[PDB]
RNA sequence: UGCGAAAGCAGUUGAAGACAAGUGGCUUGUCGUUCGUUAAAAUGGCCUCGUC
């Protein structure tokens, strides 16, 4: 013996834009809910030691959100202006906010009642706070006193390090994530700089200029840095001190960044970009930086972020616009004692249980109990689909007869197959058997076709279409021609 | 499974492929809308793609392809050919569009050194439009 | 120093008659029920049934006194008729008797290592004959046929050994004159035979031991009245057994009913089910089951008591004889054809425990596409003539046919297509929508795998839809580091549909890894090369390119496509295209790749162009000194092949040339012509001669013998050549008519035969302890 | 083997400066550089020694000295350093390393030890050497290379006491002795037109091949197992062959007996002292595509023999395969003689000219399968019957129908006779491109250049065709698409490819206008004989009546 | 049936015998009949091992 051959389902042939992995783990992301804000979404962050929560930074009011429920679980608004950078610490533990005042502020994590300390910064607005990486204890503020500074936590009183040497508005910083000596800020006339924690601090080792004002300064690789000011993004690598990559795929300017390694997906690194546009684009670091996908929202999108690489539940993206509100593109990952014995101490094991097949169709059963008419009938019914219609169609005409299926109709049962034939005949895959299954009807029904006055009209208007298609194809093949000329 | 017969076949994940596709080796003109075209050709937005591909007058459509830079009009024809590889019923509203831009520009991308590698999708289409031809004569007769 | 050494086995080759036995199986179950003797046409086989290995086998070229009896060249036609195993030297004390079909009853020394002389005697009153033979506790019979109508006769004779310890005596009991069908009781003490004696064909039983029944009827009491007037396929008797008891005759009509009839009042019964004709059926041991198969693939097993059914649905065949075989009943044999191709008679034998009908050992011979009969190798009987089988009036029509047509017309190449596979060194057969991997060593069969989208074991195939065609397998290549299968094939929609005037071209890809045995898809290029169009010739790429991964395919216009692996994208895809459009289409392209990673030999009909392959295009003349890219040969070349990258050797349709490379001009020439005229098909004779790496090519004579008028019988030589053609180092001739050869991996070739044989062009305790072995048994 | 030829411590240094190789004493006394001649002043050198020696980069000089201490001369700002004593006679093979590597303390007569560069490291002095003729440096191991014509072979590295392939081997008085670019083989020179690769793992070649250039300065080119060998009475180097990535257009390979030149790579824009001329820029050699383009040293007069088997027993084992028995056409000097008695006295009669074809192996006068080719044969009778004699039927029907004509196909432009130009445009197996498109575009306008368009469009490539008809004249396409317009499948693919060819926007309005009227026409008919082509109850009260 | 290209090319088609039916002969049909030419129709449709 053997078993049966399952029914196949030959799907749509290569169609442009075909399903590419990346695009299919990215196309999973169901469940955009949309939360209202009061002003400009300006700053998302993330939780690091348990991703499970995220920051927003509407004005004078942070929130953080829970990935679990997607909904607000705690405020923080004990803020005289608008407030602007939301971090946490790499501990997860105590969340600091640069507002608008300069009194940049430090709360743990869900006390929004105790503010631990409050870091009197200068005149200016503090616009960019987060903390470093590697260590736990030093904070960088950059104010728009075109400075910025190092403060440690508990040394709270004085800045234990003024990083000068930058002209415009300093707005980003980031730290080179092997080497923590290695601080990189961005400013609003270009020129990436970075710094040695160890040296004096004033000017730059080495500055890279982005032509464009740099709008976010993020690290993706102790080698590689990835800047962005202007409608494009510029990959630097500071091992050979240089540009070598830039993507400019976007209209306005790119206004925020991010990257996220080793997480669970075919594409092993991803960066992803928000673009002031409506757009919020992902790139892939592997092949050169190559866009991948793209999400389209109702406004100019000012932040964006994902869920870090180990969120171990839902997990996220979430993007905030300008215009007062927020996108969040989820993806969701004492008789019968010795009934569950399962053979451990046993000498010998046997196994032959068949696993339960998947409920078979009703036409597949139905072409697998010979009734050919009648797989025909239950498949012509409207509760099905159009791939299913075009193989059991495929099915009957390979293996069976469509002379056999048709041998016992009327004038009623013949109208669902010609019914179903008017839309099938004008695409493309379908046609050829459109054409031979009512070339066959025809053939069969003459006689019927003379007495019985209903189905003419759908053997007219079957002209129409085919008349319809013919100049259809006719100018399509005009197009291949007028190709074959341009090439 | 038994040691007497024969393995059934399987299609598993097999991408169908055709071989005709493959891979790679005042101001007195018109007041009408093109470089929203240009600027969503630079980006991916479907919406004001469909809003500016709804329209179907003839001398507009003209204008706007005279007023379009040629050096994205590569993938202005691809995205179109990847929208009537979706659905062909509105085949000629923008058959029209795809026809007007090779006639307003031809030697551009003539001059181009590698024509069927990244247009390899469209007149793949068209030939999957233009190949039945025989049997749906055969139909109509 | 070369040698022909035969390797491997062939088909089981049973007792393949014109309906002249109803039990067309020769096999058997010793009687210890552990070991399944079976005869082949090369071997004898003995497998052990717990273990299903070839427990030990009796090759025929290894003793010379039954190969000096059958494995001559010609007259060949000795062949084995019944394997007894009650010995008949001195009786009742563990070996087996063959009886051959003139009589040359041998016994041969079962358990262990034969010896060089087994036990000889042709048999005494043979002029041209044997049946089979019967068997009792003692008594033996023998059945015999005899010479009108083309009906042979059977003559009864009882057989002795004793008193005179050579030779047999026979005693001539009974005769009758014209059979056309006869089965013999599973037990052995009944048998029945027809007569068509004339008021119409008639039936009767005969007991051949004692005499307790004998009786005849004309069959017009068995058939009804509603098959007094209609279709002759009605009245047609296709098959026929009895019960062991001897009060239940069952015949089965080629319409596909089943009349059991009684013996003691001859009343009928209608079991009702095969929708095709009826070829195998035989009852149990007691005479409550009828068992029995036709032509859809389905073992059906009535109990007669209400007559029901038990179903087996798909035996990758249709069946043609079957029986039980148990001390009471616990084996079903089975004797499937597998009828997909109508080229040769492929049996594959099986028997199979009725427990939970789960099979075991599956003997089938080797399963080559040859493209054309072989001898008198015609379909089985259906209802309808067809293109899978033919029908009941045309039977001996064809035959005749048949015959004429091998013996006149000039077209005799019929070579099948193969692959070795680099890694295992095991060999592929096509099948019809099917691949058989065969290895040589143990000559058996590791797989089979269905590769295409075929209704070949969805449904069974029945009275009409036979006119439908499996998509058969052209043509399929091995990426040679042994990770791809890239298989092209070809579909045909069924007629009387406007889409039957096209068929189409499938190429796909298939992988595996050493672990399974079995490929898996992994891309399916539909309609390559345009569409509606063939490809016939095909290459891997040696290791330059993509460590052997690029997969280069001609066309059947003179285009190329070049399709090669990519990393980033985990599926298979393409490179290179090149069509050119010759309005002239010849099938016989063909092609060879330098292994160096150059240049492209396109050998298109007369145009043997060179490609260079940076470009995909002709190759580009710099140095103006000999740069010639096209050779354009006496007739349309065929065969392209190289060696290394100093010749190239090209056979044409009429001629051969050798061709130095590096100087572009005829180093050497053999004429073909009186071989090859248009015999071979176009583009068949690359499948027939081949490469190596070193030891230089083959090329393979076709000849047909002329009786003193030509025959059917065959003789083939190959002659290996060394190095673009310096000398003809090897000559050697077989007896039968050769297929293809090609050099498997180890440095050496591999041909096969059409009686499909395989063959090399090779280069006081211990006696306590005795007496205790012996005492516990 | 071969190739074609052109021009009609360098390896482990870097040129296209001043002190860009170690050049040699040329017709000078001791050393100099290139410069296309740095400081490069020996010291108590040159004894009778026309060569020099350096440590690759001109950091230390060395000299061929007849004191034996090259380690160090004037080398970078003209001033000497330490030198150390490493050989003892003519030391110009002592050109040593740059700092206690190795020495090649060697001699003219044989001698040999362990010495260093900088220092004075020394070894075990294990020479044991005769009067040898073989003194290099290979670099297997680092080593002397010391073989001889009379008994010496080795690579003899005293650094790890290894003699490479040792054994008494018996060269002879050769000029040639390359290395090779694999290392593992010297290029011996064992006569003046006889040289092979010896591999030096024990002491044996590939095969001694002789060549059209005899080996009279051969060097190892850097690309891979290739000498380029050139010939001391001639002016071209020969670039014969049995790293590559980057091309061997380097200064490594120092062979040059072009016109007047000396020792030199491909780059010899400085060749002795006063910086003479250079020659053919060499290129890379990686591909096989180039040895089936050209290769030396050719063969025998190697003519077709057309072989059958032998004569074996095949008596009752008869096959019949085509017609008639096995007797086939086999005749080659007596084809070779009936060519001569037919361009014999009686060439200008057509009886003895038919005749002629009657004594040669005749068919039926107008098939091919009787196999007597042989190009030679078919050319030479091609001139005996197209001097003035095209009066015969027999022989030049015979003769359409052979491939092996070698390009003679010049006159189908000249000559126009009817039947004879139907043949010739159906059958001649190798037609021009350009003389059938020119054919074409004269203008008779009919059905042979009907039959023209099924021949170019049965043989030739569709981009050829559309690149031979760009570059031609629009009036010939005009009065052809003006033919079309006024009165067929390969007449309607080369109209679409002239369509295609005939450019963008060079083109008329009218005659556009008038091939729109008539395919529209034609599209009509089309459509319409495709039709062609596929073309191809009871009631309840009657009345009756019925007979009588 | 033969060639060939997936399209098309060239050409078969009889002789005898047996048996049956229908009207002693005579008309019609089938061939487990011979020679020669390369030349639809019996109500009958494919098993269990998801189970507490």
């Amino acid at each position: 013996s053997t078993a049966r051959p399952r029914i196949i389902t030959s799907k749509a042939p290569l169609l442009p834009q075909q399903t590419t992995p990346e695009q299919r783990y990215w196309r999973q992301y169901t469940s955009a809910q949309l939360v209202k804000e009061h002003n400009s979404v300006t700053h998302i962050s993330f939780n690091p030691q348990h991703p499970h929560d995220f920051a927003v930074t509407s004005s004078t009011r942070v929130q953080i959100f829970s990935s679990r429920t997607r909904q607000v679980i705690k405020t923080f608004s004990r803020f005289k202006d608008v407030v602007y950078s939301a971090s946490f610490r790499s501990d997860g533990k105590l969340l600091c906010a640069g507002d608008a005042t300069g009194l940049v502020s430090v709360y743990d994590s869900y006390n929004p009642r105790t503010i631990l300390l409050s870091i009197n910064a200068s005149t200016h607005p503090t616009h960019v706070t987060k903390f470093h990486t590697q260590d736990n204890k030093i904070l960088a503020t950059a104010s728009d006193d075109r400075v910025t500074r190092l403060w440690d936590i508990s040394n709270a009183y004085e800045p234990q390090l003024e990083l000068t040497g930058a002209t415009d508005y300093v707005r980003t910083l980031s730290f080179i994530p092997a080497a923590p000596h290695l601080v990189a800020t961005g400013s609003y006339d270009g020129l990436i700089r970075l710094y040695d924690t160890r040296s004096s601090g004033s000017t730059p080792i080495y500055s890279l200029n982005h032509d464009q004002p740099v709008e976010n300064v993020i690290a993706v690789s102790p080698t590689q840095i990835v800047s962005c000011g202007g409608n494009n993004f510029k990959v630097w690598d500071l091992t050979s001190n240089k540009k070598l990559y830039e993507r400019g795929n976007f209209n306005k300017a790119v206004t925020c960044l991010d990257y996220v390694e080793n997480f669970d997906s075919p594409m092993q690194s991803a960066l992803i970009a928000s673009s002031l546009d409506g757009h919020v684009k992902v790139f892939d670091p592997l092949d050169n930086f190559q866009v991948k996908f793209g999400w389209k929202f109702s406004g100019p999108v000012l932040s964006c972020a994902v869920s870090p690489s180990t969120a171990q539940g839902n997990r996220h993206l979430v993007a905030g616009l300008s215009s007062g509100l927020l996108a969040i593109r989820t993806k969701k990952k004492r008789m019968m004692r010795g009934s569950e014995y399962q053979g451990d101490q046993e000498h010998i094991i046997h196994n032959d249980k068949v696993r339960s097949q998947r409920r078979m169709r009703a036409f597949e059963r139905n072409i697998n109990q010979f009734k050919w008419s009648e797989a025909l009938d239950n498949a012509f019914v409207p509760g099905m689909a159009k791939e299913l219609t075009l193989t059991v169609l495929q099915e009957l005409r390979k293996r069976g007869k469509v002379r056999v299926a048709l041998y016992g109709r009327d004038e009623s049962t013949l109208e669902p197959l010609l019914n179903w034939c008017l839309k099938g005949i004008e695409d493309v895959r379908s046609a050829s058997i459109v054409a031979d299954w009512v070339a066959v009807v025809l053939e069969l029904y003459g006689n019927t076709l003379e007495s019985s006055p209903v189905l003419q009209e759908l053997m007219i208007d079957l002209k129409t279409k085919v008349r319809h298609e013919i100049h259809k194809s006719k100018e399509a093949q005009r197009i291949e021609g007028m190709l074959q000329l341009l090439t | 499974k038994d040691l007497a017969s024969a393995t059934n076949y399987v299609e598993g994940n097999a991408r169908v492929t055709s071989g005709d596709n493959f891979k790679h080796v005042t101001a007195t003109t018109t007041g009408t809308v093109t470089v929203i075209l240009s600027q969503a050709l630079q980006s991916n937005d479907h919406s004001l793609l469909e809003t500016v591909l709804n329209n179907r007058d003839e001398r507009v459509i003209r204008d706007t392809i005279f007023r379009l830079k040629p050096a994205l009009a590569v993938i202005l024809l691809e995205r179109l050919a990847e929208r009537i590889a979706r659905q062909t019923h509105r085949q000629g509203p923008l058959n029209v569009w795809v026809k007007w831009c090779l006639i307003i520009h031809g030697g551009y991308l003539v001059s181009i050194p590698n024509l069927m590698s990244t247009l390899s999708s469209l007149h793949s289409t068209l030939k999957r439009r233009s190949d039945l031809l025989p049997r749906l004569l055969a139909l109509d007769a | 120093q070369y040698k022909l050494s035969v390797v491997s086995g062939g088909k089981p080759a049973l007792n393949n008659l014109s309906s002249v036995t109803g039990n067309k199986n020769i096999a058997r179950l010793s009687q210890d029920q552990r070991n399944y003797i079976i005869p082949f046409n090369n071997q004898i086989k003995v497998y052990s049934v717990e273990t299903r290995q070839c427990v030990k086998t009796l090759k025929f070229a290894n003793n010379s006194l039954l190969s000096g009896i059958f494995l001559q060249e010609e007259e060949n036609n000795e062949s084995i008729v019944k394997i007894l195993l009650g010995d008949i030297t001195v009786p009742q004390q563990h070996l087996i008797t063959v009886f051959t079909n003139n009589g040359h009853v041998i016994v041969l020394n079962y358990k262990g290592k034969l010896v060089e002389s087994p036990k000889h005697f042709k048999i005494s009153l043979a002029d041209e004959k044997l049946a089979n033979v019967f068997h009792s506790e003692g008594n033996y019979r023998i059945l015999t046929t005899f010479k009108h109508n083309s009906l042979q006769s059977y003559r009864l004779y009882a057989l002795t050994f004793d008193d005179a310890k050579k030779q047999f005596e026979v005693a001539h009991q009974a005769e009758w004159h014209n059979v056309i069908l006869s089965n013999i009781s599973s037990n052995g003490k009944l048998l029945a035979h027809m007569c068509k004696d004339v008021e119409h064909k008639s039936i009767s039983v005969v007991s051949l031991f004692d005499d307790s029944v004998n009786l005849s009827f004309p069959l017009g009491s068995i058939l009804s009245s509603q098959t007094q007037s209609l279709s002759y396929n009605t009245r047609y008797v296709s098959s026929m057994a009895i019960d062991n008891m001897g009060q239940q005759l069952a015949v089965g009509f080629a319409s596909g009913v089943i009349s059991i009839v009684s013996l003691a009042d001859l009343q009928i019964r209608l079991l009702k089910w095969h929708i095709d004709s009826v070829l195998s059926l035989s009852f149990s041991h007691d005479g409550s089951y009828l068992l029995s198969g036709g032509w859809e693939k389905v073992m059906s097993l009535w109990q007669l008591e209400t007559n029901s059914q038990q179903f087996l649905p798909r035996l990758n065949g249709i069946i043609i004889d079957c029986q039980v075989l148990g001390p009471q009943g616990n084996y079903y044999s089975l004797i499937l054809q597998m009828t997909e191709n109508n080229s040769n008679s492929d049996y594959q034998f099986l028997l199979l425990n009725a427990s939970d009908l789960t099979s075991k050992l599956s003997i089938n011979g080797p399963l080559p596409v040859f493209n054309s009969t072989i001898k008198h190798i015609q379909q089985p009987i259906s209802a309808m003539n067809t293109k899978n089988s033919n029908s009941i009036t045309s039977l001996n029509h064809s035959k005749k046919k048949q015959s004429r047509k091998l013996i006149k017309s000039r077209r005799q190449d019929f070579t099948t297509n193969v692959e070795i596979n680099p890694i295992n060194k095991n060999l592929y057969f096509p099948h019809i929508s099917a691949v058989q991997i065969f290895d040589f060593y143990k000559n058996e069969q590791v797989n089979y795998q269905y590769l295409t989208s075929g209704v070949n074991n969805s449904m069974g195939k029945v009275r009409f839809e036979l006119n439908l065609q499996d998509p058969i397998i052209t043509d399929l290549k091995f990426t040679k580091d042994g990770q791809w299968m890239i298989t092209y094939e070809i579909e045909y929609p069924p007629n009387d549909l406007l889409s039957s005037k096209d068929l189409t071209h499938i190429l796909k890809f298939w992988t595996k890894n050493d672990n399974e045995t079995n490929w898996n898809l992994k891309t399916k290029v539909i309609n390559p090369h345009g569409i509606s169009v063939p490809i016939t010739k095909i290459l891997p790429s040696p290791r330059s390119v993509n460590n052997s991964q690029g997969c280069l395919t001609a066309d059947n216009n003179g285009g190329l496509k070049f399709w090669s692996f990519d990393s980033h994208e985990s599926n298979w895809c393409l490179k290179k295209i090149s069509l050119p459009n010759f309005n002239h289409f010849s099938n016989s392209v063909s092609l060879a790749w330098s292994q160096d990673g150059s240049l492209i030999f396109h050998g298109f009909d007369d145009k043997l162009q060179i490609l260079d392959f940076d470009t995909f295009k002709k190759f580009e003349s710099l140095e103006n000194t000999k740069t010639v890219s096209e050779f354009t040969l006496d007739s349309e070349i065929q065969t392209v092949k190289l060696i290394n990258d100093t010749n190239l050797i090209v056979a044409t349709r009429t001629t051969l040339n050798a061709i130095n490379l590096l100087r572009g001009q005829v180093i050497n020439s053999f004429d073909l012509y009186p071989f090859v005229n248009g015999v071979y098909k176009n583009g068949h004779m690359d499948r027939l001669i081949t490469c190596d790496e070193r030891t230089g090519n083959i090329a393979l004579v076709i000849n047909q013998q002329l009786t003193d008028v030509p025959t059917i019988n065959y003789k083939s030589r190959i002659i290996i050549f060394d190095s673009d053609l310096s000398t003809k180092l090897g000559n050697f001739t077989h007896h039968e008519y050769i297929s293809w050869i090609g050099w498997n991996y180890d440095t050496d070739f591999i041909f096969l035969d059409i009686e499909s044989t395989l063959g090399v062009v090779g280069t006081n305790s211990d006696i306590f302890a005795e007496q205790l072995h012996k005492l516990s048994s | 083997d071969y190739v074609q030829v052109a021009d009609g411590l360098m390896v482990n240094k870097g040129n296209y400066t001043l002190n860009v190789i170690t050049k040699a004493l040329e017709d000078t006394t001791d050393t100099s550089n290139d410069h296309l001649d740095n400081k490069a002043y020996t010291g108590s050198d040159e004894f009778l020694s026309q060569y020099k020696i350096k440590a690759k980069a001109k950091v230390m000089s060395i000299k061929i000295d007849t004191k034996n201490s090259l380690v160090i001369a004037i080398l970078q700002n003209g001033l000497i350093e330490i030198f150390d004593f490493k050989l003892t006679l003519l030391h110009s093979f002592d050109i040593s390393y740059d700092n206690l590597k190795y020495a090649k303390w060697f001699t003219e007569n044989g001698t040999e030890y362990v010495f260093v560069l900088c220092p004075l490291q020394d070894d075990k002095v294990c020479y044991k050497l005769l009067e040898l003729t073989d003194c290099g440096s290979g670099e297997s191991s680092p080593i002397k290379e010391l073989s001889s014509t009379i008994i010496e072979g080795f690579s003899f590295e005293n650094s790890k006491l290894c003699y490479q392939f040792g054994k008494l081997y018996k060269l002879n008085q050769g000029k040639i002795y390359i290395y090779s670019l694999p290392h593992c083989q010297l290029q011996q020179v064992i006569e003046f037109p006889m040289v092979d690769k010896l591999s030096p793992g024990d002491d044996l070649i590939s095969f001694q091949p002789v060549s059209v250039n005899r080996v009279l300065l051969t060097v190892n080119n850097v690309i891979y197992l290739l000498d380029l060998l050139h010939c001391s009475t001639l002016s071209q180097r020969e670039l014969t062959h049995v790293v590559i990535n980057s091309e061997k257009s380097h200064n490594s390979k120092t062979i040059a007996i072009g016109i007047s030149t000396k020792n030199g790579p491909n780059p010899t824009s400085s060749l002795e002292i006063i910086n003479i001329d250079v020659g053919t820029n060499t290129l890379k050699d990686s591909l096989g595509k180039s040895f089936q383009v050209g290769n030396n040293d050719s063969s025998v007069i190697l003519k077709p023999l057309f072989d059958d088997k032998d004569i074996n027993d095949k008596r009752v084992k008869c096959n019949d395969v085509s017609g008639d028995s096995s007797v086939p056409v086999l005749h080659c000097n007596e084809v070779i003689e009936k060519l001569s008695a037919l361009q014999d006295n009686d060439i200008t009669s057509f009886d003895d000219i038919f005749f002629k074809e009657l004594k040669i192996k005749e068919e039926h006068y107008t098939e091919k399968d009787r196999y007597i080719s042989d190009p030679g044969f078919l050319n030479k009778v091609l001139d005996l019957i197209f001097g003035k004699f095209p009066k015969t039927l027999t022989f030049l029907l015979t003769h359409p129908l052979f491939p092996l004509s070698r390009t003679r196909n010049l006159l189908s432009l000249l000559r126009d006779q009817p039947r004879l130009f139907k043949q010739a445009i159906v059958t001649c197996p190798n037609l021009p491109l350009n003389e059938l498109l020119e054919e074409l575009f004269s203008i008779r306008n009919r059905e042979l250049l009907l039959d023209i368009s099924f021949r170019i469009l049965q043989d030739f490539t569709r981009d050829s065709i559309k690149q031979e008809m760009k570059k031609l004249s629009k009036l010939d396409v005009q009065n052809f698409i003006e033919f079309i317009t006024s009165g067929s499948t390969q007449l309607f693919q080369l109209l679409s490819l002239v369509l295609d060819s005939i450019g963008l926007f060079s083109l008329e309005g009218a005659l556009l206008e008038n091939l729109t009227l008539y395919i529209d026409k034609q599209v009509e008919i089309a459509e319409r004989n495709t039709e062609l082509w596929n073309l191809i109850a009871l009631p309840t009260y009657t009345m009756e009546y019925l007979d009588i």
